[PDB]
């Protein structure tokens, strides 16, 4: 009967442990919630842009800055492969030097430009 | 019209002075706000307090130098020039007798309209713990500007770095039908209408909406398909995880 | 105005007319053509993975 | 969490290594810069350094992080490696003259190049296309590099050939890293054809800078390096 | 003395599988014989390990060979060993202490069920249901559909088939085995066309058709148009002809329930769409069965839930209505929290995943 | 131990709007209040001194102008003792002020203890508040409490640190700069309540109601086309795998796809009923 009574009182403690691992879960999103808002202001209207060139490995990329220089920056955990361009032109962060997002196809520059129109008013025949 | 605008830095200065000084309930600390006034956007990037005396046994008597206000505005433009005098702030929860006479001091040298700060350090009920108001005469007659609080990027951000509903939002609703009964009932023992007929233009604009009642059911039944559909799509994941959690017990069975 | 030129409907019996607007219908629906196309599709994979 | 922290770096520039210095330090040549020694990381031993290995130096303290794969990234004007090339000798096939000088100086050493060497004659490193323009010689370029199983590489002159500084080197010395690696490929020189694929009738007046290098460098390919299998 | 007796079990179970549907030694001994090899304390004190171990789920095809035209031949009220049958049975369930119980409590109120199913009184089941609920997780996929196949039956009796719906649902979805599809399955999809001939729908043949033989689907489709187009004379026929077989499967009381459907589902197929139908239209329909009964065919079908008309014995019509509206206030939010609770049987799956 | 310091509520304020004008210039100032080491360092005021001619250097701070500004700290209840000299500067990899060398040398010999302040990021903002100083040592200093062991010293793992411009001397002996803020209950009150995102606040009902009800019926359209590239991936997703193995260097293929369909749909979905309950709430 001492073994017995001895069992009754290690679900007691567990009784609490139950109702408590709900508090952690709970308590738990809120930090969660707080490293997502983190990630949104990491890139924010201060953005560099890079000419992305080969993958390497996860959290890993090799680009090339448009300020004259070569930086070895990590890849986000949501690009990987179908969603990973292999040469496009990308966005970099400034200081942290990271991966930020893939530029549309921009082939549009200063020097050598090329005009497009848009909802042009000339009728046909 | 105009807005006040409050920089964190200028909320959190005032308070301050208030311990430092070590200021009981018979003291007001008074300051000087510096900003640009000129755009409908009053800003107010700079405060500083001064050497006020109050007296609580005649409103008439206060104690400031002129010659600080002068000096310290004049020492401050080396750090920005679009720092200049909009007007000034002052300590205490109520506005008594001496608040009065002192708004015409700084006048003199003041272009466009003052402003009018009182800071709260108890911060006793609703929201709000500093309130800015207008002083002008046609009578003084003050006019309550809407107060936000914007502030730089870096000095947003560094709040968030030092910090690391529905529910408050009808508590806060119920109050304010609460704290309008008493001002009705009060006012009117006090006169035995100009000022309850501002409050009856709000109170008077399923009454109004029995028109809107049956488009408004409508509407909500729209938005209910949207989350009839969004709810499917949480169900599938609950049925592909539960299949997917066998996957991991038959390699345990195996292995 | 089955050609959807003209909007409207006529009444045979006391020879009247009646109101039709021009839209019919917003959208709504089309957020249900993708409900139903996910429930005849990723559900049947499910069994695939089980079975 | 883990990974907020990670992505916090300095930066890391792209450099190559170039000797070994008793020093505990090593001579890495920084393409957007320059040569710099720098230092050998204290998990890594100075004797897996090789000579022009792709490595990783630090932007804030100037030295060696880690070892990544070794491969030359090229900057991509015209010369991007493709993949499946879609050809074949039966579409432009009808022409039994040009296919037998086709395989007996492209295909036959690749194929069988114990050929040459036992009969005493130097292999072929390159051939000059005669013909009028226009015969069809634009969908057979992709099978030369299709059936012999090599690499397609395109290779143009005037995109390699800047007037900024350090820009009309740097990119001609590429080709010729990467050509090593690759030496199972067939390199396609433009810009000077005139049999009427692409004809511009050469170029004299803007190769006056290029001459300096690219002359150089294929000469020295097959002279000095020796390296076969590799057809300009 | 748990291994001693399970050991002897162990050779007791293969004896029984002989005794199922394969050798029936003697009509007479074997009754008597297998009743004293239970009793003495098989079931013991519930120690550990016991389960499945009894007869359970062998017994349920051999009792009922033994009554009839065997043992009793209807020579006696009841079989004497049945009698202490229902005493061991109830006195299993009186001594369980309602701990490790799952398969072994729903098992044996089939048989309290089958009983009153053939020969007894339906009336006093319904106070075993209250007791029979219970959250079983020890019950096999071969059983879980019958658990659900007899709960459905016993309200097709008590005139409700909106609680036995949610039952016959999953009782079809179960039971992948050959012999519960075929035998089984047959049987099941009968009583679940069974709950739609209360309702007033009974669908037409498409996945029933390739699932069952021919042998289900002459019936119904006899009275699949004998309800619909509201004749009294085919109907008729057709229990004459099929009465053999509605008499093994209990299903020979479709002549009043059913009878009265026949009248009840006929009324939407007709058109009543118009307000005032006159006296004379509505014997001409449905042939002459509607014309002795006119005001009182219509008075209780607006009540049962069918439709909804006015009578007006004046000018001689009846005002009836469509059921036909349009969402504005208080209409779609009637199915508004219906939808809700459509999904509330699906909030579970976050427990289960 | 060694002295901590305590960031106070307009200590940091004031130090990012000083050095407000331009990013290359560069401003000063005094930190003020008494503390006793072993524990308690604290900053009570700051205030900036205009910019010269000269940048930062010796010259650079007017005994004038802080005599005359000295006085009025007195009758404000703003005098307390310099405990340093903070400084704005925009910053190098080591020395990050290169015309400042012989101050904090001449600020030594008054105190030992003071130390000196600069505002690290100056558009390089992040977020982590990343804050440098400088304090000399030279001869002296030792025989005394434990420096380093109070955060996260003792180090030199390869050369990475802090700019890892430094390894180990830094500007000078590596002081191992500690930045820690302390406020009071009155102080803390505040932000919490008062910063959140932007102010709607004390009635949330009316404020956002018409904003997002208008925007409600190009929301329901948008939302649709969210939905509409959801099962679409799912669906290539399982057609082109008949292995059920890895050669696909998919190493986590499904919890991608899989929360995009999820996260995205309980973000749609949470934001049209929580927001819909005060929506309306117009009973009477």
């Amino acid at each position: 009967y001492f073994k017995l009574k001895k069992l009754e009182k290690e679900y007691e403690l567990l009784t609490l442990q139950e109702d408590y691992i709900k508090d952690e879960q709970r308590h738990l999103k809120r930090e969660l919630k707080r490293a997502q808002e983190e990630v949104k202001r990491i890139q924010s209207v201060p953005l560099v842009i890079g000419q992305f060139l080969e993958p390497i490995d996860q959290n890993t990329g090799i680009v090339s800055s448009t300020t004259g220089m070569s930086y070895v920056v990590r890849i986000l955990s949501t690009l990987d492969r179908e969603l990973l361009k292999p040469s496009m032109s990308v966005a970099l962060h400034r200081h942290s030097n990271a991966l930020v997002d893939i530029l549309p196809p921009d082939s549009d520059s200063s020097i050598s430009v090329m005009g497009e129109n848009e909802k042009p008013d000339v009728t046909y025949a | 019209h105009e807005k006040v605008t409050i920089a964190p830095l200028v909320l959190l200065s005032a308070l301050d002075h208030y311990e430092r000084t070590q200021t009981k309930e018979n003291k007001r600390c008074v300051g000087v706000i510096l900003g640009d006034a000129n755009s409908s956007t009053i800003r107010v990037t700079n405060s500083f307090a001064l050497p006020f005396e109050e007296d609580e046994k005649n409103s008439d008597v206060w104690f400031l130098d002129h010659n600080y206000i002068e000096n310290m505005n004049e020492m401050c433009k080396k750090i920005n020039a679009k720092e200049k005098l909009i007007g000034w702030y002052h300590s205490g929860p109520k506005l008594r007798a001496s608040d009065l006479k002192i708004n015409e001091l700084f006048k003199k040298y003041t272009q466009n309209n003052p402003l009018l700060l009182i800071v709260d350090v108890k911060q006793q009920g609703v929201g709000l713990p500093t309130d800015a108001y207008v002083a002008i005469e046609q009578e003084k007659t003050f006019l309550h500007l809407p107060c936000t609080i914007e502030a730089e990027e870096a000095e947003e951000i560094g709040v968030e770095h030092l910090l690391r509903i529905r529910l408050t939002n009808q508590l806060k609703s119920l109050k304010g039908l609460q704290s309008k009964l008493k001002d009705v009932v009060e006012y009117l023992d006090k006169v035995i209408h100009t000022i309850l007929g501002k409050l009856q233009d709000v109170f008077n604009l399923n009454n109004l909406q029995k028109a809107l009642t049956v488009k408004t059911n409508d509407e909500l039944m729209v938005i209910y398909i949207s989350n009839l559909v969004r709810s499917i799509i949480a169900f599938d994941d609950l049925i592909e995880n539960k299949i997917q959690n066998k996957k991991i017990q038959e390699q345990r069975v195996k292995d | 105005i089955l050609d959807k030129i003209f909007y409207g409907v006529l009444d045979q019996g006391n020879g009247w007319l009646y109101v039709y607007e021009t839209p019919n219908q917003d959208a709504t629906y089309d957020s249900a053509l993708e409900l139903v196309g996910q429930l005849n599709k990723v559900v049947d994979q499910l069994f695939e993975k089980a079975s | 969490k883990d990974e907020l922290r990670l992505l916090q770096e300095p930066g890391s520039y792209v450099g190559e290594v170039i000797k070994i210095v008793s020093d505990k330090k090593v001579l890495v040549k920084v393409q957007p810069e320059g040569k710099y020694i720098v230092d050998v990381a204290k998990d890594i031993n100075v004797k897996d350094l090789k000579a022009s290995q792709r490595v990783c130096l630090r932007s804030d303290s100037y030295m060696l992080h880690k070892v990544l794969e070794n491969k030359a990234d090229p900057l991509v004007s015209l010369m991007m490696v493709e993949k499946v090339p879609d050809s074949t000798y039966d579409m432009v096939g009808g022409l039994t003259k040009q296919i037998k000088e086709i395989k007996e100086v492209i295909e036959l050493p690749v194929k069988h190049p114990e050929l040459f060497e036992s009969l005493g004659i130097a292999q072929p490193k390159g051939v000059i296309l005669y013909g009028p323009p226009g015969t069809g010689k634009t969908l057979l370029a992709r099978a030369v590099a299709h059936h012999t199983d090599c690499k397609f590489i395109r290779v143009s002159g005037a995109e390699l050939v800047q007037k900024y500084i350090g820009e009309g080197s740097r990119m001609v010395r590429e080709l010729f890293v990467m050509a090593r690696e690759h030496a199972p490929s067939i390199i396609f020189m433009d810009e000077i054809d005139s049999i009427g694929s692409t004809r511009v009738e050469g170029s004299g007046g803007g190769d006056s800078e290029v001459q300096r290098t690219m002359l150089e460098l294929l000469n020295q390919l097959d002279g000095f390096e020796t390296s076969k299998n590799i057809k300009i | 003395k748990t291994i001693e007796v399970t050991a002897e079990i162990n050779c007791f179970m293969h004896l029984l599988v002989q005794l199922f549907l394969w050798d029936s030694k003697e009509l007479e001994q074997l009754v008597e014989f297998n009743r004293k090899v239970v009793i003495p304390n098989l079931l013991c004190y519930y120690n550990l390990r016991s389960l499945n171990l009894i007869n359970a789920k062998l017994w349920f095809y051999i009792y009922l060979s033994h009554e009839t035209l065997a043992r009793s031949s209807e020579e006696i009220n009841s079989d004497n060993q049945n009698i202490i049958l229902r005493s061991t049975m109830m006195k299993f369930l009186k001594i369980a202490s309602l701990k490790h119980d799952n398969e072994t409590k729903a098992m044996l109120i089939n048989l309290i069920l089958r009983d009153f199913l053939n020969n007894g009184e339906v009336d006093s089941a319904s106070d075993f249901i209250s007791k029979l609920e219970y959250p079983h997780t020890d019950v096999s996929s071969s059983l879980e559909a019958r658990y659900f196949f007899y709960l459905s039956k016993i309200n097709a009796i008590q005139l409700d088939y909106s609680t036995a719906n949610e039952y016959i649902i999953a009782a079809i979805r179960k039971a992948p085995h050959n012999s519960k599809s075929l035998g089984f399955l047959q049987q099941s999809n009968k009583l679940h066309c069974c709950i739609q001939l209360l309702m007033g729908d009974i669908p037409e043949l498409s996945f029933f058709h390739q699932s069952n033989m021919q042998k289900s689907l002459l019936p119904y489709y006899h009275l699949t148009k004998a309800v619909k187009l509201g004749d009294l004379k085919k109907f008729t026929s057709t229990i004459t002809k099929y009465k053999q077989l509605l008499l093994k499967d209990d299903t020979y009381q479709l002549c009043v329930r059913l009878r009265s459907n026949v009248i009840k589902t006929g009324i939407r197929i007709i058109s009543l769409t118009y307000k005032k139908i006159s006296l004379r239209d509505i014997c001409l329909k449905l042939n002459l069965d509607s014309e002795q009964t006119v005001e009182y065919m219509v008075s209780r079908a607006i009540r049962d839930g069918v439709i909804e008309a006015k009578i007006n014995h004046e000018d001689g019509f009846i005002e009836t209505t469509e059921l036909l509206n349009i969402y504005d206030s208080e209409d779609p939010q009637q199915v508004f929290d219906e939808r809700i609770k459509f999904a509330n049987q699906l909030h579970d799956e976050y427990l289960v995943s | 131990t060694k002295e901590t310091v305590y960031i106070s509520s307009i200590a940091l304020l004031k130090m990012l709007k000083h050095g407000r004008a331009g990013v290359p210039m560069e401003v000063m100032g005094l930190m003020l209040g008494e503390f006793v080491d072993d524990y308690t360092v604290n900053v009570v005021d700051v205030f900036a001194m205009p910019q010269s001619g000269t940048g930062v250097s010796v010259e650079a701070v007017d005994d004038v102008f802080q005599a005359k500004m000295m006085d009025m700290l007195k009758q404000t209840g703003r005098d307390q003792m310099v405990v340093g000299w903070y400084h704005s500067h925009p910053g190098f990899g080591c020395w990050l002020s290169s015309v400042d060398v012989n101050t904090q040398k001449s600020f030594e010999q008054l105190n030992s203890r003071a130390v000196a302040v600069v505002v690290d990021p100056i558009q390089s903002v992040k977020g982590k508040v990343v804050i440098d100083a400088f304090r000399l040592i030279d001869t002296g200093a030792l025989i005394n409490n434990l420096e380093p062991r109070q955060t996260t010293s003792n180090t030199g793992l390869l050369n990475k640190a802090n700019i890892q411009a430094l390894i180990h001397g830094l500007n000078r002996h590596y002081y191992s700069l500690n930045i820690d803020y302390h406020k009071t209950a009155k102080e803390t009150k505040m932000l919490m309540n008062l910063h959140k995102e932007q102010w709607q606040s004390g009635l949330k009902m009316y404020d956002y109601e018409e904003k997002e009800e208008s925007n409600l019926a190009a929301t329901k359209s948008m939302v649709k086309i969210a939905e509409q590239y959801s099962k679409r991936i799912e669906e290539e997703k399982e057609l082109t795998e008949e292995e059920l193995k890895t050669r696909y260097v998919g190493r986590q293929d499904p919890k991608k796809h899989l929360s995009e369909t999820a996260d995205e749909t309980l973000e749609n979905n949470i934001v049209s009923v929580l927001t819909a309950g005060v929506n309306s709430v117009a009973i009477k």
